[PDB]
């Protein structure tokens, strides 16, 4: 019996076998339909005819908000990309934190009622990137395309007064470089335009130690521009776009919240925790989920929380370089041990006792 | 957010503390574990929480990752016994060998009830506690170790 583990993020469905090292299924979590008004198409081969497809997320930062897009998202994991029979395997899912507490109870619903699964589990994100990462005792900031969190954990429990979370992520910054792109004159606009931007972002984006330097360097000279050639050949070129997108992680202002940056927001996430144990935390800063691979972002988050924190304090950023699947393989890595098994929720139990017991099982 | 409305509302719960002590009874190597003062010793092997033979404690495949369990008498009674648990990781050991050592030691202490304090040990960054651990000359580490128990995805 071999547990299948489906890390379900905002932008991508990271899914596969626990003990495989990787996901062996990565594909855009999408449906496309007809733009002019089979039926449908999902994951990769929506992307590939996205000329002719409107493409919606059933996912919106973090949460399920199109049930039964999402119903079809699992059905294509399962029968399509994996090509197994979901009944006879114990599946681990993902979330993230300070979700409302009826998206994993639809969760379980439907993965019993629908999928028919044996067993089920659904864990939070973060503490599966730190174990992923060989730790007890860290902070964790996760950024996906949906969700940035902050999830402080000592001795293997998540402090939960602690804990953090800003609905601003990869696709907000997405939608920011399209709309930052049209003072070029660029008109980005389209779902499927979108995609491509978010390429544009994934390839071409950084975060500058300096913003304010950085600035002045994009106007004394070209020295920052980056060339893009589009999908229908035509050449485009960015400049303070490149670090001013990802700016908006330190600076949400940028799209008009008016919440702390991500630096700021991992401070105050640590003055949360009992002073003792703050020392271990700023030393253990671990990065997890696609958002934070900007190139700069790490050496950023080095400078703002030293500013931030006591003079004297010793600062560590963990960046590994798999972390855009941290949280995946934390999961494979814990759904591989028959400890970890013992906790979720059988068929029977779930048909005895309904949703209601994902919130006494999944911690 | 509201916490309580969330799926955080059971996080430090003495529910979530009651199902991760059931989990721990579900693992052989705990039996019998920190009964008596002492040095305990397990290595991760294909995901496997397996002993080390007494012979061979302070010893350490670099390639490889260890739970060491400190057994010993506090100040405050010297017929009771308090405890130390490190998780040892060597300098070349897989993810998975780490992840399951991390893991597992949280389970370990769920086990003893709570009371063991952890300690997060890198070859080559061992603290002062574990460098006390074993008799003079006693920790050695070792060229190799066991092989992963990841499946490599191509
Ligand atoms: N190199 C990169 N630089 C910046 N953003 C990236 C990079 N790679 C991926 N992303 C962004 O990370 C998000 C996807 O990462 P992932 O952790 O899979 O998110 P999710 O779990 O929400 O699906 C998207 O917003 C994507 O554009
Ligand atoms: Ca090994
Ligand atoms: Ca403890
Ligand atoms: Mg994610």
């Amino acid at each position: 019996t071999t547990a299948l583990v489906c890390d379900n993020g905002s932008g991508l469905v990271k899914a596969g076998f626990a003990g495989d090292d990787a996901p062996r299924a990565v594909f855009p979590s999408i449906v496309g339909r007809p733009r002019h008004q089979k039926d449908s198409y999902v994951g990769d081969e929506a992307q590939s005819k996205r000329g002719i497809l409107t493409l919606k997320y059933p996912i919106e930062h973090g949460i399920i908000t199109n049930w039964d897009d999402m119903e079809k998202i699992w059905h294509h994991t399962f029968y399509n990309e994996l090509r197994v029979a979901p009944e006879e395997h114990p599946t681990l899912l993902t979330e993230a934190p300070l979700n409302p507490k009826a998206n994993r109870e639809k969760m379980t619903q439907i993965m019993f009622e629908t999928f028919n699964v044996p067993a089920m589990y659904v864990a939070i994100q973060a503490v599966l990137s730190l174990y992923a990462s060989g730790r007890t005792t860290g902070i964790v900031l996760d950024s996906g395309d949906g969700v940035t969190h902050n999830v402080p954990i000592y001795e293997g429990y998540a402090l939960p007064h602690a804990i953090m979370r800003l609905d601003l992520a990869g696709r907000d910054l997405t939608d920011y470089l399209m709309k930052i792109l049209t003072e070029r004159g660029y008109s980005f606009v389209t779902t499927a335009e979108r995609e491509i931007v978010r390429d544009i972002k994934e390839k071409l984006c950084y975060v500058a130690l300096d913003f304010e330097n950085e600035m002045a360097t994009a106007a004394s000279s070209s020295s920052l521009e980056k060339s893009y050639e589009l999908p229908d050949g035509q050449v485009i070129t960015i400049g303070n776009e490149r670090f001013r997108c990802p700016e908006t992680l330190f600076q949400p202002s940028f799209i008009g919240m008016e919440s702390a940056g991500i630096h700021e927001t991992t401070y105050n996430s640590i003055m949360k925790c009992d002073i003792d144990i703050r020392k271990d935390l700023y030393a253990n800063n671990v990065l997890s989920g696609g958002t934070t691979m900007y190139p700069g972002i790490a050496d950023r988050m080095q400078k703002e929380i030293t500013a931030l924190a006591p003079s004297t304090m010793k600062i560590k950023i963990i960046a590994p370089p798999e972390r855009k699947y941290s949280v995946w393989i934390g999961g494979s890595i814990l759904a591989s041990l028959s400890t970890f098994q013992q906790m979720w929720i059988s068929k029977q139990e779930y048909d005895e006792a309904g949703p209601s017991i994902v919130h006494r099982k999944c911690f | 957010y509201n916490i309580a409305d969330s799926n955080i509302a059971n996080l430090g719960t003495e529910l979530e503390k009651k199902v991760k002590l059931e989990a721990s009874q579900h693992e052989d190597a705990w039996k019998g574990a920190g009964k008596q003062v002492g040095v305990e010793i397990w290595r991760i092997q294909q995901f496997k929480v397996v002993p080390v033979p007494k012979k061979h404690h302070g010893s350490f495949y670099t390639g490889d990752s260890y739970i060491v369990l400190s057994t010993y008498h506090p100040k405050t009674n010297p017929d009771k016994l308090a405890y130390d648990v490190h998780f040892w990781l060597g300098a070349f050991t897989t993810q998975d060998e780490a992840g399951t050592a991390a893991y597992k030691t949280v389970e370990l202490d769920d086990y003893l009830g709570g009371l063991p304090v952890q300690y997060r040990e890198v070859q080559g960054y061992e603290s002062e506690r574990f460098l006390s651990l074993f008799p003079k000359g006693g920790l050695r580490i070792l060229d190799g170790g066991v092989e992963t128990g990841f499946h490599h995805v191509e």
